[PDB]
Order: C-alpha cells, then structure tokens, then sequence
RNA sequence: CUUCACACAUGCUACAAUGGCCGGUACAAAGGGCUGCGAUGCCGCGAGGUUAAGCGAAUCCUUAAAAGCCGGUCUCAGUUCGGAUCGGGGUCUGCAACUCGACCCCGUGAAGUCGGAGUCGCUAGUAAUCGCAGAUCAGCAACGCUGCGGUGAAUACGUUCC
RNA sequence: UGCCUCCUAAAAUGUAACGGAGGCGCCCAAAGGUUCCCUCAACCUGGACGGCAAUCAGGUGGCGAGUGUAAAUGCACAAG
C-alpha cells in the first residue's frame, strides 16, 4: 500500500522533530496539517494539551481566495497570526508537522512573519 | 613483466604512412613491419615525431595518408611519456586498483596489493 | 548481418561464409547460392537485405541449422544410452564407439596421457 | 502517448472484469514498474563497468542506471563490501509503456532459438521475472562497439494480488508463454 | 537529476520486412530503427524408430 | 585372437602461401584378366545399378597417371590450413557386417602453429616428393611388403674426433 | 606491578587473595559539528552466467543485525 505508508511514514517524521521541539504556555506551538486539498493549523501549548487558537482552509473566507493553493495558505497565514494576537502570543515555534518546509507550508510562515508573529 | 596471449605473424604493418599537423610535415612515406620475438629501438632527435608514431599505432591519431594494420592476435600495451594515467591527489595504491582487492594482469587474478609490492611499493 | 542467429563476420566471401552456421558446409552453401541466385564471390558486406529475405526462407524450408539441429545430435546419442545397446556403453565410458583401436589410440574420445 | 498504455485502458482493462469477477474498479491489475539490472559480478576484478555496463543499459531503457554496491563481504567471491557488483535501472510511468513495447514487439523475438517464457515464474504473488542472454537483442547497443557480452533479467511487478491474477494481465499485454 | 544527464531520448519509427511498423520513443539517432523480424513475422506468434523402418521397407 | 589407467617400436597424414580450392590442358613404365576384365548407352550428386560390344589377350578391357603447365580466387587466420571424433542416410561383397569390413554422400570440425635429452637414412638418376600395378583375396581394416616409372637436388676440405 | 570493563561483592557506595575471564600505551581531517532523510539481521518465494551465500523483485520480520577498538551499561525515538 502507499496511502498507509504515507501516514506512518509522516507520523515518524513528526515524532522526530517532536523530541526537540514542545512549546510552552508564552511560546506556543504552530501546528500545520497539510492534505492534497486544504491546510489546517494550530496553537497547541504542550502542557496541558489546550489549543488557544486555530485557523483552517475549509472555512469561507480562505474558499473564496482566487489563485493557486499557496495563495489560500497565505490568506490562511494570515488568519492565525491575527487570531494569535487576540490572545495574547507574539512568539511562537513552527512544528512542521513531518512534512518538508517549502511550497505551501512556508507560504503560511512567511505570511505569518510579515502579520506579527516572531518566529 | 606479464606474458601474454601467443602472437601471429603479422604485429604491426605499416605501408607508405605519412603524418604531420600543419605546413611542417613529420613522417613521409614510411615502410615497415615490427618483427616477432625482438626487441625495436626508436631512435631520433627531440620534436622529430617519435611519440606520434605510437599514437597512430594506439588509435589514438589519424594518418594523413597511408593505413596502419596490427591484425587479430595482438593485445597492446602502452606506457606513455607523459605519465597521463596517474592523478596527483590520489594513492599509489587506488591508482593501480580502484578500491578493488583484485585485478587482471591478463588471464590471472593477482591481489592488488601484492601487485604493487612486486613494484617495490611495500606496506605502507 | 544475421541469418538465422549465427551473425557472419564482415569481409568473407559468401561461398564461405554461410559454412559458420551450424549444419551447412561446402556442399550445401553452393546451392543455397543456386536457388536464390546469389553468386558465390559476393563479400558478405555488400549483401542486400532485399538479397537476405531470399536466403532466410530457402534454408527454413529444407535444411537444418541452430537449435533443432543440435537437440537432433544430442538426441540420437540420448537414444543409444538408455536402451542399452553397444554403442550406448561405448558413449557413458568416453571410449570410440566405431569399431576403433583402443590399445596404443583414440586419444580423441579420451584426454591427453593419464601416465600411470 | 504510448500505443501499451492507451490499448491497455482501452481493451485489456475491460476484459479482466470478465475473467475475474471485482466489484470495484480500482481493483483492477495494473503493471506499476519494470526493474532490469546486469549484476555484473566481475567487476571485484578489472574496475571496468562503467565503460560497458553504464553505457549499454542506458541505451537500452532509457535512463542512466544506479552502481548498486555489496552489503556484506564474502571470501569466496573475492568480493568486499561497497564495492561496486550491479547495475540496476527502474523504468517508471510512460516509459514503462514504451519499453514493454519495445521488448515484446521487436525485441524478445530475437534470442537465439527462441521458444518462449515460462508461465510458472512468479514470486507467488503476480510479479515475473525472466532473463536474457547478452548485448544483444536489443537493438540501440550495436554488437561492434562493445566490450565482452554480458546478460540482465527484467522483473514486471504488478498490482495483481495472485498468480494468474498476473498471468492474466501479461498474456493481454503481449508476452509469449507456453 | 532529470537533466543533461540521461542520453537522447526522443521519438522514432520502426518498420519491419514484412511491413509492420508502429512508432515508439527510443534512443536511435534519426529515428531510422530498421528490424528484420517483429511480433508478427516470427514463429511461435504465428505457428519413431517403427515408422522409419517401414519406410526402409 | 580387435579388450585398455598405460609404455615402447615401424609408418601414414598434418601443422600451410615452394600452399589450399575451382576451371582448363600435356607426358609414363611395369603388370592383371573366363566361378573373369565390363567398352559403349541409359539411370544415380556419388559409391555404384542395368544393358552388353570386344577379348585366354603386342588385338579387347584394365586406362583418367599424379606431381607439372596456364588462368581465377583465398591474404596469414587454429584459417577456404588440418580431417580426428561423432549424428543421420546409402551402396557393395557374403549364409551373415552387433561384437568386427571397405567405399560413398551430407552434417560435425579434435589435437597440431615444425617438436626436450637424444636419435635415423642417404654420395647420383641417389636422397626428397608424386602416382600406378602385382601377390594373398568373396570382400577388406594395404598407410605394410615386392615392384614400376615421373620430376630431380646439396656437399665430400679431410682422417683430428665417435 | 599503572590504566580500562565484568564476576567474586552478600539487590546504595566501597571491599582482599600468587581468585575467575578479557582489553590498553591507540585510531578517525571524518568515524568531528549541524540540518534533513531512511530501517536492520535471519528466513521463505521467483530470476542469464550464479552455487548455502554477490546484485534484483515481492512477502515475512520490533530487534536476534549494527556500534573503529575488550567488557558492561545504553541505543530501533535511534547513539545503527
Ligand atoms: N596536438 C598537436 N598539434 C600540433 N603539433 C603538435 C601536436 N602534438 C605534437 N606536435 C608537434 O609535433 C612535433 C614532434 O613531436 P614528437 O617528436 O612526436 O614528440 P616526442 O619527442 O615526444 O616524440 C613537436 O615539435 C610538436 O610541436
Ligand atoms: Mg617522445
Ligand atoms: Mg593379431
Ligand atoms: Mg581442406
Ligand atoms: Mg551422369
Ligand atoms: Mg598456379
Ligand atoms: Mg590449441
Ligand atoms: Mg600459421
Ligand atoms: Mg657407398
Ligand atoms: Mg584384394
Ligand atoms: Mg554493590
Ligand atoms: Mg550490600
Ligand atoms: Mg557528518
Ligand atoms: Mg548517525
Ligand atoms: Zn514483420
């Protein structure tokens, strides 16, 4: 199979970044989750599991976005940084979820930096 | 010095070569045939066209006019003047071998590194 | 260029030449050469392939070369060996089987000197 | 677009709900990669594949193959390990088509005394795999600018979940069996 | 990797003596591959003792 | 009496270009022949099959001598050298060819690239090479032996040495 | 005869004998630093030369492989 190689195969990759990377309640953790059709991501605070915001391309203001994905992962960048700021984080870590920084994901992060987020 | 395969009656033949690189025009007409079970000695002064006789007889040149014809049982061997094989910024050992333990010296299969200590070149 | 499976090597006269597929010699390569009308001091690098689709159906239609040739060879002496007749002994031992001198010859069916 | 692929999704992808009865389309056999590789194992000796076994079999199929070296060394073998032994190459997608094209229709019929491929060579669970004689058959090597002749063997790894599930798939594409 | 470093690659037509000919990608220059057997013009795609002494006799 | 882990001896054919093969064309001597020698004619790729002229033979048959000569091709190769071994299909003689015959046709294409210590023959129509015939004999293991002619050399200072 | 690991050593540490077994007087310019990526051995089935075992392909396999070097403690999250 490949589809159930896919999944233990990113599962590993996200434990591997996960030993040196946890995020705190003043620093938390951005979480990106990126399927064929949308990306969805989140602030997680690795001390009690409690997600303090979130932001996801399925809601109706990244649908409506013209262009390619990368564009709605900028608009979906933008989304969590101002939604970070309604709860007080100005600095965070980037969990890169298993995948490979590059392309959409890092659409979302340099769309994150320019709206206030430190990382 | 390896022996190799059994040698026919016809090594070399060379009929009417000429061969030169520009106006200046080095070998002009030449006429021989390299003997079997001897030993030739070629004998000339310097830039007179000595090593490019070899590089016709190796393929490694073009005749101008003129064909050079070895024949079915010779396998050539060629050292050089220049010394183009060896590398600098490479072992004498890896030189000789490639990483392999052992090599062709023609139909048998000596160790490398026993190879190289027959020349001289011994432990480390 | 390739007949049946042989590949005839360049510069060799055709009279000649088709003697390098197994199962055709002097005798049959003069009338291959005389059914197909090639003549038979034509080099082998000037054959034609319109002249080569003329002398790879002449041969398949009556003689016998590569492959089922040599399982017909290898076959008659597989016959001899297990129905136990004189000349089937004669081929398991390595020794002539045509009524030959084995005393002081038949150095061909056995090797060089053993030299007890 | 290869004349194998389209006359694949064309007739042999129907017809193999016929033989075997599958309720869902996506459980349909189809041949996902084709691996050749020389495995020329006298290269512990003489260092000299890259001039003859490189340059042939990217003739051959296409693309430039992988120097697969040695995991473990053996005594007998005069071998050591990460030493250079086989030369594989995989053929994905498109030219996959074109080469199990080019194998079955011009190719494969020129082995010497050529009689067939045997049906009972699978691994048990539909992936065949035969082998060849030398640098021959095919035709983009010539015979006159080569070193020593030296074979392969190809393996066909399909999707098909058993035997003649696969045996089913490759008599359709254009293998003789017997 | 997949740049100047794969050989010529590129289209080409094959024809055959009985007069089969398809085209395909292949690696000949001039695409000019010339066979004299094919898929279709080969045998096997297409097709004791008592009796010879009978035959004696 | 023909066996075969081996060993010696006498020969034959070779290892090629002073040669191989293909086509054309000259020149012998001595012998043998009625339970035979088969001219010619036809049949067979060939061994041979059949018909039958002539002849106890300076008559008829054996009888095409081969190297040689002229021309063509092969171009130094384990080969267009070499023809061993083996597979198939045949002819002949003979009650009968398995052990164990010769010959023919096709296919197969082994060793061998001039031979270690040692050793052999030959002084002229000789050696070296090429054929042909006879005796025994139904046939034949005829490359042996006894003969026959063709082409045709090189050296002999000398008696120191074996 | 100094150093390093185990057992003796009696479930912290330490503990003698001319008690029981073994290593060291180096090696590596990558076998260090960092960033990313991968899972091994063994067994079974299929495959030109190719054999028990070279390279390929597919199943099975949670540590039995591996660790420059002795042993113990570690290491599959890998320190492989
Ligand atoms: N590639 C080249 N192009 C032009 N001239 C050349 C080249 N190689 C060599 N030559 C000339 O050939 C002449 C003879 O060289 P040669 O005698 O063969 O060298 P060697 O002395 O090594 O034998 C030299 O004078 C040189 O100038
Ligand atoms: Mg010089
Ligand atoms: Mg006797
Ligand atoms: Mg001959
Ligand atoms: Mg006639
Ligand atoms: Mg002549
Ligand atoms: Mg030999
Ligand atoms: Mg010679
Ligand atoms: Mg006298
Ligand atoms: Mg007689
Ligand atoms: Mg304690
Ligand atoms: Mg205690
Ligand atoms: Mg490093
Ligand atoms: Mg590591
Ligand atoms: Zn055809």
């Amino acid at each position: 199979s490949v589809s159930a190689t896919r999944r233990i195969s990113r599962l590993r990759r996200h434990t591997r970044l996960r030993k040196k990377l946890s995020g705190t309640a003043e620093r938390p953790r951005l979480v990106v989750h990126r399927s064929a059709r949308h990306i969805h991501v989140q602030l997680v605070n690795d001390l009690n599991g409690t997600t303090v915001a979130a932001a996801s391309s399925i809601e109706a203001d990244v649908r409506g976005v013209p262009g390619d994905k990368k564009a709605r992962s900028v608009r979906v960048g933008q989304l969590i940084a101002e939604r970070a700021k309604a709860a007080g984080i100005d600095t965070v870590v980037f969990d890169r979820g298993g995948y490979t920084y590059g392309g959409r994901i890092a659409a979302l992060a340099d769309a994150a930096r320019e709206n206030g987020l430190s990382f | 010095i390896p022996v190799g395969p059994r040698l026919g009656n016809v090594v070399v033949e060379v009929d009417h070569l000429d061969k030169g690189y520009d106006g200046r025009a080095l070998i002009k007409d030449l006429s021989f045939s390299l003997p079997r079970n001897g030993i030739v000695g070629v004998i000339g002064p310097n830039g007179v066209g000595k090593t490019t006789l070899f590089k016709t007889i190796v393929g490694l040149e073009t005749p101008d006019s003129g064909s050079v014809k070895v024949g079915e049982t010779v396998k050539l061997s060629y050292v050089d003047q220049a010394r183009a094989g060896i590398d600098p910024r490479k072992t004498v050992w890896e030189v000789v071998s490639d990483g392999l333990d052992y090599i062709q010296v023609g139909q048998t299969e000596v160790p490398s590194r026993a190879y190289v200590s027959a020349f001289g070149f011994k432990g480390p | 260029a390739r007949l049946v499976g042989v590949d005839l090597p360049r510069d060799k006269r055709m009279e000649v030449a088709l003697t390098y597929i197994f199962g055709i010699g002097r005798t049959r390569s003069n009338e291959i050469l005389a059914a197909t009308g090639i003549d038979r001091d034509l080099r082998t690098r000037d054959l034609t392939e319109e002249q080569l689709i003329h002398l790879r159906d002449y041969i398949e239609a009556n003689l016998k070369v590569e492959g089922d040739l040599r399982r017909e060879v290898q076959a008659d002496i597989r016959r001899k060996i297990e129905i136990g007749c004189y000349q089937g002994l004669r081929h398991r031992r390595g020794m002539p089987v045509r009524g030959q001198r084995t005393k002081t010859n038949a150095r061909t069916r056995k090797g060089p000197k053993r030299t007890i | 677009q290869p004349r194998l692929k389209e006359r694949y999704r064309s007739e042999i992808r129907d017809a193999l709900r016929k033989q075997f009865g599958y309720g869902n389309v996506m459980q349909i056999p189809t041949v996902t990669k084709v691996v050749v590789n020389m495995g020329v194992g006298e290269a512990a000796r003489d260092a000299k594949l890259i001039n003859g076994a490189v340059n042939d079999l990217a003739l051959i199929t296409g693309q430039k193959p992988e120097v697969r070296r040695a995991r473990k060394s053996i005594a007998q073998f005069k071998l050591r390990e990460g030493m250079p032994v086989g030369v594989r190459v995989t053929l994905r997608g498109d030219r996959m088509w074109e080469f199990l094209d080019r194998l079955t229709s011009i190719a494969l019929p020129r082995i010497r005394d050529f009689r067939g491929l045997s049906p009972k060579q699978f691994d048990g669970v539909g992936n065949y795999t035969f082998g060849l004689a030398e640098q021959a058959v095919f035709h983009e090597v010539d015979v006159d600018k080569i070193d020593r002749v030296r074979g392969m063997d190809i393996n066909v790894v399909t999707s098909a979940a058993t035997d003649d599930e696969g045996r089913a798939l490759l008599r359709a594409l254009g293998f003789p069996f017997k | 990797m997949k740049s100047d470093i794969h050989p010529a690659y590129e289209e080409t037509t094959v024809v055959c003596g009985c007069g089969n000919t398809f085209q395909t990608r292949s690696t000949k220059p001039g695409g000019r591959i010339v066979v004299e057997v094919c898929s279709q013009c080969h045998p096997f795609y297409t097709g004791g003792r008592v009796a010879r002494f009978e035959k004696r006799y």
